[PDB]
């Protein structure tokens, strides 16, 4: 939860004279982390990534983070009045985070021994 | 490579434009802006180097 203060240095307008600084705030709502996905270059949608597919191809089994973000700012002025703004951010794809083989957010997860070994990886 | 880089383009936001022209569409634009390639890239590349390093 950022709470920082930083001093503006705008001296154009009149205005821009009667502030001091700036109070920023923010934080994060929702976090969701899915399995890992492909591009497959047709600009459609994203499609499942295998993990053969990230071996053979030199990618990263990496499942997208996806977050959500609040922003409320704070006004000061010169004879300490305050001005708050608010603002909300839908969800946002922030990175992709990496993943493991066999965990719960793997393609190997669902798949049975004779799946695992129809899609190219080690059934054992 | 996340809230330094938020906080220098807001330092850079507010030092070419007003704060109180600012409105939520320049914040939305600057946070924006302070999220870019550069620093997912920055990211990415110190944790996998961090966990190939040891």
């Amino acid at each position: 939860n950022v709470d920082i203060t930083y001093k503006d240095q705008r001296d154009h307008t009149e205005i821009d004279k009667l502030r001091e600084s700036v109070q920023i705030q923010f934080n994060f709502t929702d976090v969701n982390i899915e399995r890992p996905q492909h591009r497959n270059y047709s600009q459609g949608n994203k499609i499942n990534l295998l993990p053969n597919k990230a071996r053979l191809c030199g990618l990263s089994y990496s499942g997208p983070v996806n977050l959500a973000a609040e922003v409320i700012l704070t006004a000061h002025y010169s004879n300490g009045r305050q001005e708050v703004k608010r603002a909300s951010i839908p969800p946002f794809q922030v990175s992709t985070f990496p993943i493991m083989r066999g965990s719960n957010r793997c393609h190997t997860h669902h798949l049975s021994k004779t799946a695992k070994k129809e899609i190219g990886e080690d059934p054992n | 490579s996340v809230i330094a880089p938020i906080i220098n383009g807001f330092k850079e936001l507010l030092k070419q434009t007003a704060f109180e022209e600012l409105t939520q569409r320049n914040i939305i634009e600057a946070f924006s802006a302070a999220l870019s390639k550069n620093t997912a890239s920055d990211l990415n590349r110190s944790m996998e180097q961090s966990i190939i390093s040891g």
